[PDB]
């Protein structure tokens, strides 16, 4: 179902739009753009990141003590 | 006279839209146009001509089904439309050609 005309219930507010063959389609591609993935970035490292730095720990000392014990001295 | 007499510059017509949205009001008026030429091009009759072929519809038209212009008729039959009209405004150089037509919110697509 859905159709449009049938949504919801909206009032007072205004759209300006502009036809695409009238502006623009990159911007401030470089200018505006590098900064707010930067801050997207900034937004999200102490969310993602440190999980998965856990497990690249995790995989470096778990490979390690594997290959290391395979090994002996005395005895 | 002498000096501090301007003349008219030209209007940019850009082409874009401007959507109102107001679920209180129970019609749906909307207003369509490309750019026309001004008062002075020859062309403004061949546009009346055709845009005269489109004519207009009001639900007071004696005759539904079989007036002549397509979009009447159809507008007409299947209730499409309240009224909908030609035009073809004239300014200086330029002037908006179209139509505006006004309609119950579910009938702004198949009008359009």
């Amino acid at each position: 179902g859905r159709q449009f005309g049938h949504l919801t219930r909206v009032r007072h507010v205004i759209t300006y739009s502009l036809s695409p063959f009238e502006q623009r389609a990159f911007p401030h591609y470089f200018s505006k753009g590098i900064p707010n993935v930067l801050r997207r970035t900034r937004a999200c490292i102490l969310r993602v990141a440190p999980p998965f730095v856990a497990f690249y720990l995790v995989y470096t000392w778990g490979t390690q003590e594997f290959e290391k014990s395979k090994r002996k001295n005395p005895a | 006279d002498e000096d501090a007499v301007p003349t008219l510059s030209p209007c940019r017509f850009t082409g874009s839209q401007i959507c109102h949205r107001e679920d209180g009001l129970p019609l749906a008026h909307v207003a369509i146009a490309v750019e026309g030429p001004g008062w002075a091009h020859p062309d403004n009759v061949a546009l009346q001509v055709a845009n005269a072929i489109i004519g207009h519809y009001d639900c007071t038209y004696g005759g539904g089904a079989h007036l002549s212009s397509p979009l009447a008729s159809i507008a007409a039959t299947n209730k499409l439309c309240q009224s909908f009209q030609t035009f073809n405004i004239c300014y200086a150089d330029t002037g908006l050609l179209g139509a505006h037509f006004v309609c119950d919110h579910m009938s702004i697509d198949d009008m359009m």
